[PDB]
């Protein structure tokens, strides 16, 4: 195996947050590349509100995709434009169709992929950005490709990204690296949306605990002070 | 379009550990290539190179992004 | 030589550094309390102070100067003469039942 | 049990002050520090060596574990 | 006239010298009461069914107002709840408090009652390492002759871990802490007949002190520091002691690479993986815990503490290293370097406890002319 | 006399008055601490939060 | 005897405001 390298992510800091601007770019990646082949069951279009999209922008995207909802009074089920409460649409109806559509292989969900793989986002960027031909003596079966950052170095994940594989809205150059950076930032928000609010409490704590610990430590050595300073003697007859 | 990653790797490949890991990778390649009917490969020799290169790419890459 | 080894172990233990003697430390036990009860007031009231001083040290996590530490040759076995008596009484009670 | 008749004590004296009349941090650095080092050297040779031994078997076992997985 | 019972919290005689090591008894009283409140508020949003459990945690960690903090004050509120024990026990062994047999034998019964509860509690999120953890570890009872094939299927409520295995853990889990709370008040009851021990092992009837201003504020301090090291993990490294494969839902047809329980069991697990014979491995596992009940019958030194027992100090801190080893080996895979180490350490654990440490105090008595 | 002595004579003497200080302190403390804490976090994470960029998308 | 009993020096631990035996402690009790 290969231990991935650790990077200077913007959010590695104990108080550092996520580049919400980058989360905006990262969603555009999942939506135009991976949402056709990966599920993300545990997120909603509403969760994007106030983080990378606003209310109206996300609402517009809710109305782009059709969702199966509503037992008709006739007794049937139909399709409607999605809403914010709706979750990210699953590309496939069931995993067998996925194994059917990817040579027996299973595209995993990506709600918790950051926190479900050792190394975290460092792994993922190195994974996408680690494709290469196999070395000599190595040969793989059809469908499967080589990547050093996987156990056995054999996966069905064909190249999802490359230079100008897509386009961004903010005029960013869509280098393969720029893409893989933003998406991993998005996924770290998916698997840990509390991240940006986690640390603020982490900040409030250390300032309070910076105060209460010495103060309590004074009242202790205030009350115990009687005993640290007492004395004794022995006056027999 | 230019991926800056290719530039950063290109510089890191010039580093001592990479050149030396490159060396054995070339040497094993000559071995397995010259030989036949063997199971040996250059898997390990490659990973040691890539563990070195990508470790150097770590310290520099996000400066461009 | 073993005597030198007994001596080093004594200083290594460190209950001299709290001014205690050996018999001050023995595990509180039925055969022991009997022996303690039989002590005289002078020797007993000294035992209590050697202890209560030591506890006052370990609370402060301090010790005494070397001048007050208990010396190996001065380690008085004030309790064993009375204790070995009690254990003899116990074995008679057991032997008498058998 | 309770205070009052726990045991018997005689000819013993205790002196003590009011905490409002004495510092809570007297000689905290001036005297406390060498007590720690004294408290340290008194015990450290008995705590260290098995954990020192651990760090070695941790690395040696780790490296030998690595080497086992590499090649002929 | 309850508050005559509060004299065990106010006017209680207690010694004067006792350092931080005794606070860990009280802190369990905080972790336990803390953990019950958190796990309760998790019950409000948890579902005990397999098709809904893993998502139910997501409902907490995503949609609920500060549901997520409660999960991590509670999971890691179990990890800290075992740092406290293992130090709360090591005190009892190093300072020789195990002479209070009535408490110690109950100290064991609290430990087991707990260390099965976490096992049940680790299942409830219903991921891989949850499922596969319970799949491996229940099968060990299958090693027993004439029973195990019947008992394991009974515990499972079936022929493999499935729905009814989960739902009953949730009920065996969300009850025992209320049984543990009883045994604690029992455990103290036999302690308040004898009063606690000190570093010296000497009767402290002379230098007792009250408990209301002195150890209270000391426990307020010690409790405060505990809330730090808990919330740091919650607020700076929550996945640290975890295991990320848990964040994949259970797939009984896809075995994870590394099966293992969490860190607080692993020294037990390493002992098991050491022995190839399956059943003989089990009786070593249960004996690694129950051996605590053999300590007082192996007391040999006429002293109690180990501040005044040099050789036992060196052996004691060696035992800690053997534990830390077994914690490490269990987390690591099974190969020829680690197999060999895991065997040696496990032998030391039983050897060191049963042979050397008794043998030491015998020798120490001889030097003191006893 | 010093300030500490003046504080005790008026506030920390009567336990009734004492408690009211603590509530009063908590309110102004709750306000002051949250403002200062957020300012630090934002200053560290300047230009990374939603509101710091929200103006662009209205 | 009992009259021979005398208190030792605590001045290593006493607060600086109360190290003068010749002054009345009341004046700074409010501050202490
Ligand atoms: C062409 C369809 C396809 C697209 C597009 C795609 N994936 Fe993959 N992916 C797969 C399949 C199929 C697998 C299964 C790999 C296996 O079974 O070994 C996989 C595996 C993975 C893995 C590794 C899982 C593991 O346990 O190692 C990750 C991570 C992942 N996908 C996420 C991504 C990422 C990141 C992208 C690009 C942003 C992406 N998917 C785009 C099909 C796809
Ligand atoms: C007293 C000893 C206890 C121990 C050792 C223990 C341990 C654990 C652990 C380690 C987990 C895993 C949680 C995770 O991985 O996210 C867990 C889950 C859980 N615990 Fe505790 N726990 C105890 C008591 C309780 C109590 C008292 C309650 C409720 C009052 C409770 C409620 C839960 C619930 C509902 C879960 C599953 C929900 C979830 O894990 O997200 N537990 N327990
Ligand atoms: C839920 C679990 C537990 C609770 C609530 C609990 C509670 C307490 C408390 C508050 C004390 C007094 C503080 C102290 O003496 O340290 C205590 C003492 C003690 N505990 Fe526990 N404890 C628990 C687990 C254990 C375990 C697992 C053991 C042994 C394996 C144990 C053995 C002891 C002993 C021997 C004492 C008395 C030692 C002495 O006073 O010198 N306890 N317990
Ligand atoms: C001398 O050693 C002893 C001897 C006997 C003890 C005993 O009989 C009990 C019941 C306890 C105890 C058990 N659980 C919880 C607490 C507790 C203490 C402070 C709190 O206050 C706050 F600051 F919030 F944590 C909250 C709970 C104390 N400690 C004993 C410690």
């Amino acid at each position: 195996e290969l231990h991935p390298p650790s990077y200077p992510w913007s959010h590695r800091g104990l108080l550092s947050s996520l580049d919400h601007t980058s989360i905006r770019r990262g969603f555009q990646v999942y939506k135009q590349v991976c949402s056709s082949c990966h599920s993300m069951d545990y997120v909603a279009y509403r969760h994007l509100v106030g983080v990378c999209y606003t209310e109206d922008e996300a609402k517009a995207l809710a109305e782009e995709v059709e969702v199966q909802d509503g037992p008709n009074e006739d007794g049937e089920m139909f399709m409607r434009p999605g809403k914010l409460s709706d979750y990210f649409p699953k590309p496939y109806p069931n995993p067998e169709a996925a194994r059917a559509a990817n040579n027996g292989a299973l595209p995993p969900d990506l709600s918790y992929i950051v926190r479900a793989r050792h190394g975290g986002e460092d792994y993922v960027f190195s994974l996408l950005t680690g494709y290469c031909e196999p070395p000599t003596g190595v040969s793989l079966r059809e469908g499967l490709y080589f990547n050093p950052y996987f156990p056995g170095q054999a996966i069905g994940m064909a190249p999802p990204i490359y230079n100008e594989v897509l386009e961004f809205d903010d005029g960013t150059p869509a280098t393969m690296s720029q893409v893989a950076k933003d998406v991993c930032t998005f996924l770290r928000w998916a698997a840990e949306p509390e991240h940006d609010h986690r640390k603020r409490m982490g900040l409030k704590m250390l300032l309070m605990m910076g105060l209460l610990l010495p103060l309590v430590y004074a009242m202790k050595r205030h009350k115990w002070s009687v005993l640290k300073s007492r004395k004794l003697a022995y006056r027999p007859p | 379009l230019v991926d800056p990653l290719t530039t950063v790797r290109e510089q890191c490949e010039q580093l001592e550990k990479c050149v030396k890991a490159r060396e054995r990778l070339e040497l094993c390649d000559e071995r397995v290539s010259s030989r036949s009917q063997t199971e040996e490969d250059c898997t390990e020799e490659l990973l040691d190179f890539l563990h070195a290169r990508d470790h150097c790419v770590a310290h520099k890459l996000f400066n461009s992004l | 030589w073993l005597e030198g080894i007994r001596k080093w172990y004594y200083n290594a233990a460190g209950f001299n550094k709290l001014g205690l003697m050996r018999d001050d430390t023995i595990h509180e036990n039925d055969d022991v309390k009997e022996a303690i009860r039989r002590l005289p007031e002078n020797l007993y009231d000294d035992r209590v102070f050697r202890i209560k001083r030591a506890l006052d040290l370990s609370m402060r996590q301090q010790i005494l100067p070397k001048e007050q530490w208990t010396k190996y040759e001065e380690d008085k076995s004030y309790l064993e003469p009375y204790l070995k008596e009690v254990i003899r009484e116990r074995k008679e009670r057991e032997e008498w039942a058998k | 049990r309770q205070f009052g008749h726990l045991t018997r004590v005689r000819h013993v004296i205790t002196y003590s002050l009011s905490p409002f009349e004495q510092r809570a941090f007297p000689h905290y650095f001036s005297k406390g520090i060498p007590n720690v080092l004294r408290r340290t050297r008194a015990c450290i040779l008995r705590v260290a060596p098995p954990f020192v031994a651990f760090y070695l078997v941790y690395t040696w076992g780790t490296q030998e574990f690595e080497k086992s997985k590499r090649k002929n | 006239l309850m508050k005559i019972v509060n004299n065990a919290f106010i006017d209680l005689p207690a010694p004067s010298n006792i350092s931080s090591w005794w606070n860990f008894g009280s802190l369990l009283g905080i972790c336990l009461i803390l953990q019950i409140l958190t796990g309760l508020f998790l019950a409000m949003h948890y579902t005990s069914d397999t098709t809904t459990a893993f998502s139910s945690v997501t409902h907490i960690c995503r949609d609920v107002n500060y549901g997520w903090i409660i999960r991590y004050m509670h999971a890691n509120g179990a990890s800290m709840f075992f740092i406290c024990l293992y130090m709360h026990v090591g005190r009892g062994l190093y300072y020789g408090s195990y002479t209070f047999l009535e408490t110690w034998n109950i100290g064991v019964i609290l430990l087991l009652t707990v260390m099965a509860t976490a096992f049940m509690g680790y299942v409830l999120p219903w991921g891989q390492m949850s499922f596969w953890g319970a799949t491996v570890i229940t099968n060990l009872l299958s090693a027993i002759p004439y029973i195990g094939t019947n008992l394991v299927e009974w515990i499972w409520g079936g022929f493999s871990v499935d729905k009814a295995t989960l739902t009953r853990f949730f009920a065996f889990h969300f009850i025992l802490p209320f049984i543990i709370m009883a045994i604690a008040m029992v455990h103290l009851l036999f302690l308040h007949e004898t009063g606690s021990n000190n570093p010296t092992g000497i009767s402290s009837d002379v230098d007792k002190i009250p408990f209301h201003p002195y150890y209270t504020i000391k426990d307020i301090l010690g409790a405060l520091l505990l809330i730090l090291a808990l919330m740091l993990l919650v607020l700076f490294a929550p996945d640290l002691l975890g295991d990320p494969d848990n964040y994949t839902p259970a797939n009984p047809l896809n075995t994870p690479p590394h099966i293992k329980p969490e860190w607080y069991f692993l020294f037990a697990y390493a002992i098991l993986r050491s022995i190839p014979n399956k059943l003989g491995g089990v009786l070593a596992l249960a004996f690694s815990i129950l051996i605590l009940a053999l300590i007082p019958l192996l007391h040999t030194s006429k002293q109690r503490s180990m501040m005044f027992r040099p050789l036992s100090q060196c052996l004691f801190w060696a035992l800690v290293a053997d534990l830390l080893t077994l914690t490490w080996i269990g987390g690591q895979p099974v190969e020829h370097p680690y197999i060999t180490i895991g065997q040696l350490a496990s032998v030391l654990y039983f050897l060191l406890i049963l042979v050397l440490m008794p043998t030491a105090g015998t020798i120490e008595n001889k030097l003191l002319k006893w | 006399p010093t300030l500490t002595a003046r504080l005790y004579s008026l506030l920390f003497r009567r336990t009734s008055t004492f408690a009211l200080t603590i509530v009063v302190g908590a309110l102004f403390f709750e306000r002051a601490f949250d403002q200062g804490a957020d300012a630090i976090y934002e200053h560290i994470n300047e230009g990374k939060l939603w509101k710091h960029i929200k103006h662009k998308y209205e | 005897s009992h009259t021979d009993i005398k208190v030792p020096d605590f001045s290593d631990y006493r607060r600086p405001e109360v190290l003068d035996s010749t002054k009345s402690s009341k004046e700074s009790s409010e501050a202490r």
